[PDB]
């Protein structure tokens, strides 16, 4: 990147430092739904056509991405929780054979065995914040967690999360390649970075940064209960923005 | 006693050919989305301060004034140049008292006529024209119509991290700033070599002095008359290449083929030319003619009201009598269903409530905003702007600037004031013009 580009990107960074209002919510973007399949378009890498999980797997295979383990309950991004790639492939059952390392690729994984088409959903940690300098609500992506929609035979769909990816680590490598956002207009005009920045992803809230560290699953037995709770949280997040501004009030015309 | 120390009152020279758009708020973008076009809906409310937007697009005569100014001074330089001429009466290098002064051109000394000019003078005059070997068409040489202008980045000189004093780069008292930490910044320069080739560079170097926020550019400014041919293969557009910028009938028509760099050069020349013609009361800080931002363009196009899809009050594209409200492509292969095939004379349709003409039609209009698919959400809502002074070695995809508005071929959609269109800063199309703008020196009441 040229220094001009670096300065531009530094200007295009959301600073949630002195925000008077923050709200951290976790989504469960299902890739098997339109408007979220952009992250699944190529289930298996096709030449220069790759989905997010394939790109991420290649990046970790080249020591170019710092991803952290999915710890049930919390998301500490520290050097302690950096994942071990060989352990990840072994513990999740990925057959790999080590090729010539050449300091480029740690382990040679066949594309047929890359679990790129089973990751059918993503945990997206997004942080709604109120900008202290111009009073504007904005969403800042914190991390994305690829969850492999695996099958446990007896346990059917397992949906075990793989790891946690800080968004600033993956942002440089997803801000370049172009993807098509719709199946009606197939123009590769925008990037996945634009998909995440414009919040074009559609997902149900599965957890909020609660004071008891409680997830929706704990106090919602059935999927419909989780659906209605997610709708409630969305309504309250929207109600915050609605109550901020008072140009829609007509109580004065009385 | 705290009475106050006011300053001497200045004057506001309302620019010629421009109108005043009031400060206001508008919701950028189209709320309802056409699913057949694939695009989703991206809308963000904004607010913009009052500014002066040009009534019409820049016409061929108005840009020909620019190219003629560049021609005249280059010719004066050649006359003063000892190589071609050497008169030295066109280059004032010393003051009437005799002390050396900064060398400037003597614009009072007239350029000799083609007949009265001697061999040296005629050589200097002809050393900027191009005579076609076969057709004997004596025309201004396109690669010699170059404009050398300087832009000081007031914005970048004001960032906290771009402070000359290292101690002032961080107001946090807990953060100890390394005494010798290097802040690498880029500056765009351009210098004419001994051969005569324009050498543009982007100098990256540690922040040293104020000479690092000065961007110097030497841009060839002659319009790309071959856009008419290049943009439309298998078409009889050979005549507009030879007519549009040259024919006297095509003077009030909007100028085409002007790239983003050439538009910026034109606006800067307009700024300095205005300054040369207006006396400044002591301390006067006058703004500069600039290319409108995307947000300012969209605000002034829709007349401030967020209910307007078009620069006209209704949603229909046609009056109740059957007359179209803009110069676009109404039907399939029907560019001239509105009465005009190629761009039309400026001020040929009805203006806005603001008074802007051809605000969506004729030619698309260059904006000063760098293009980004997520651009509307990455820029602030106070006078929104996404500025990116691209580096000479940047990828060509990073040199896209927003071209907002519709042209004589944009279908109803691309003429909508909320539909973003882009084009590369390097190229100039036959359907893209521009409209220089300047911030209004306004102290008005509220609503
Ligand atoms: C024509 O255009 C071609 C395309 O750009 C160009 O071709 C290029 O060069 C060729 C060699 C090459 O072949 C080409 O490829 C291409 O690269 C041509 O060369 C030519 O452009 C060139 O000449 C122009 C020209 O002279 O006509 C240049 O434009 C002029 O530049 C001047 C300075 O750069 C401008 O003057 C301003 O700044 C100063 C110098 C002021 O002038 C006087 O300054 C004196 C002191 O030195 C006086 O003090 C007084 O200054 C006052 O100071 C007070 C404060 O005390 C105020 O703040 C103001 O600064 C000023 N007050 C006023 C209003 O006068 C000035 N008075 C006198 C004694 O004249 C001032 O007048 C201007 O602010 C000038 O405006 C501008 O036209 C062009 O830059 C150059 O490229
Ligand atoms: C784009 O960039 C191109 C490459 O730089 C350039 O092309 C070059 O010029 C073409 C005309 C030609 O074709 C080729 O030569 C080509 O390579 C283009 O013109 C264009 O340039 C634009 O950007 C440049 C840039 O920044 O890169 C600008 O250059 C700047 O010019 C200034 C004026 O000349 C320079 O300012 C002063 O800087 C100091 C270091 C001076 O050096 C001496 O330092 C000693 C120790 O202090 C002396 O004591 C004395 O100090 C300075 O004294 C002056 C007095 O006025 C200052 O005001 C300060 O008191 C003090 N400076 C400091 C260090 O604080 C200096 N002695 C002298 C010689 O006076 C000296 O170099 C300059 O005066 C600036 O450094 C430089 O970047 C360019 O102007 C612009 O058009
Ligand atoms: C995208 O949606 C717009 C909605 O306005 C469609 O515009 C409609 O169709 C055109 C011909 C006319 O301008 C109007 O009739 C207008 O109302 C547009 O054509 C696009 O339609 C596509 O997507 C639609 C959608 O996603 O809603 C589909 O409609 C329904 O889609 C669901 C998908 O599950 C399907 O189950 C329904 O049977 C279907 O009606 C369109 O089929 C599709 O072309
Ligand atoms: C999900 O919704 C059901 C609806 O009855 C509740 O009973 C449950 O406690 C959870 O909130
Ligand atoms: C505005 O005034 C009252 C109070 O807000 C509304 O109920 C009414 O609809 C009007 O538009
Ligand atoms: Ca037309």
């Amino acid at each position: 990147l040229s220094n001009r580009a670096q300065e531009f990107n530094r200007r295009l960074t959301q600073k949630t430092d002195n925000a008077p209002w923050r709200r951290v919510v976790y989504r469960r973007v299902d890739l098997m739904e339109e408007s979220n399949a952009v992250l699944y378009y190529p289930p298996r890498p096709i030449g220069d056509r790759k989905n997010l999980f394939s790109t991420i797997f290649g990046l970790i295979n080249s020591n170019s991405l710092d991803v952290y383990e999915y710890l049930d309950g919390f998301e500490a991004f520290t050097d302690q929780y950096k994942i071990k790639f060989q352990e990840f492939l072994d513990r999740f059952g990925i057959y790999y054979q080590p090729s010539t390392n050449k300091n480029a690729e740690l382990f040679k994984v066949a594309d047929s065995d890359i679990p790129s088409a089973e990751v059918k959903a993503y945990y997206v940690k997004e942080e709604w914040y109120f900008t202290p300098t111009n009073s504007d609500v904005d969403i800042k992506i914190q991390a994305i967690c690829p969850i492999m929609t695996g099958q446990d035979e007896f346990g059917e769909v397992r949906n075990q999360p793989l790891f946690w990816i800080p968004y600033e680590n993956i942002r440089p490598y997803i801000a370049r390649e172009r993807v098509m956002l719709s199946s009606l207009n197939n123009t590769r005009n925008s990037t996945i970075d634009d998909f995440f920045r414009l919040n074009l992803y559609k997902g149900d809230i599965v957890k909020t940064e609660n004071l008891h560290n409680r997830a929706l699953a704990e106090y919602c037995p059935t999927p419909d209960s989780m659906k209605m709770e997610s709708k409630r949280i969305d309504k309250e997040l929207q109600g915050f923005r609605d109550g901020l501004f008072v140009t829609q009030d007509t109580t004065w015309m009385k | 006693e705290l009475t106050g120390a006011k300053l001497s009152s200045w004057n506001e020279p309302s620019p010629f050919g421009m109108i005043q758009v009031p400060r206001g708020s508008i919701v950028l973008g189209n709320k309802e989305a056409d699913s057949l076009w694939g695009i989703p809906a991206e809308s963000r409310p904004i607010s913009v301060d009052a500014f002066w937007m040009d009534r019409t697009e820049i016409t061929n005569a108005q840009y020909r004034q620019f190219v003629y100014y560049v021609r005249d001074s280059i010719i004066r330089e050649r006359l003063a140049d000892p190589a071609y001429g050497g008169n030295e009466e066109y280059k004032i290098t010393e003051n009437k008292f005799g002390e050396p002064v900064t060398p400037h051109l003597d614009w009072s000394k007239p350029i000799p006529s083609e007949k009265r000019a001697t061999e040296e003078e005629i050589a200097a005059i002809n050393s900027v024209y191009y005579t076609n070997p076969v057709t004997h068409d004596r025309k201004l040489n396109p690669d010699q119509m170059v404009y050398r202008y300087e832009v000081y980045d007031y914005r970048s000189a004001a960032l906290r991290e771009h402070q000359l004093k290292a101690a002032k780069r961080n107001l946090n008292t807990d953060i100890k700033v390394d005494p010798n930490a290097v802040v690498m910044i880029s500056k765009d320069t351009a210098f004419v070599d001994e051969s005569g080739n324009i050498i543009s560079e982007t100098i990256t170097r540690p922040l040293s002095s104020e000479y690092d926020f000065l961007n110097t550019y030497i841009v060839p400014i002659y319009p790309d008359e071959t856009c008419w041919v290049n943009d439309f293969p298998n078409a009889r557009t050979e005549i507009y290449t030879r007519m549009y910028f040259n024919h006297p009938g095509y003077d009030d028509y909007p100028v085409v083929g002007i790239s983003w760099e050439q538009a910026q050069a034109f606006c800067a020349w307009r700024s300095e030319f205005f300054r040369k013609g207006i006396r400044l009361p002591e301390g006067q800080i006058m703004d500069d003619f600039r290319l409108p931002t995307e947000a300012e363009w969209e605000y002034a196009a829709r007349m401030g009201d967020s209910n307007n899809k078009y620069p006209w009050s209704t949603e229909d594209l046609r009056t109740g009598r059957g007359c179209f409200l803009g110069n676009f492509k109404p039907g399939e292969g029907d560019y001239t269903a509105d009465g005009h095939l190629i761009p039309s004379r400026v001020s040929s349709f009805s203006p806005n409530d603001f008074g802007l003409y051809d605000m969506a039609g004729n030619v698309a209009e260059w904006t000063s905003t760098a293009f980004s698919e997520s651009g509307l959400k990455q820029m602030s809502d106070i006078n929104p702007e996404l500025e990116y002074k691209a580096a000479l070695t940047d990828p060509y995809i990073l040199k896209q600037k927003v071209v907002r508005g519709g042209s004589w071929k944009d279908v109803a959609r691309f003429i909508r004031s909320a539909t973003r269109s882009h084009e590369y800063q390097n190229v100039g199309r036959s359907y893209i013009g521009f409209r220089c703008v300047r911030t209004s020196i306004a102290f008005s009441s509220g609503k």
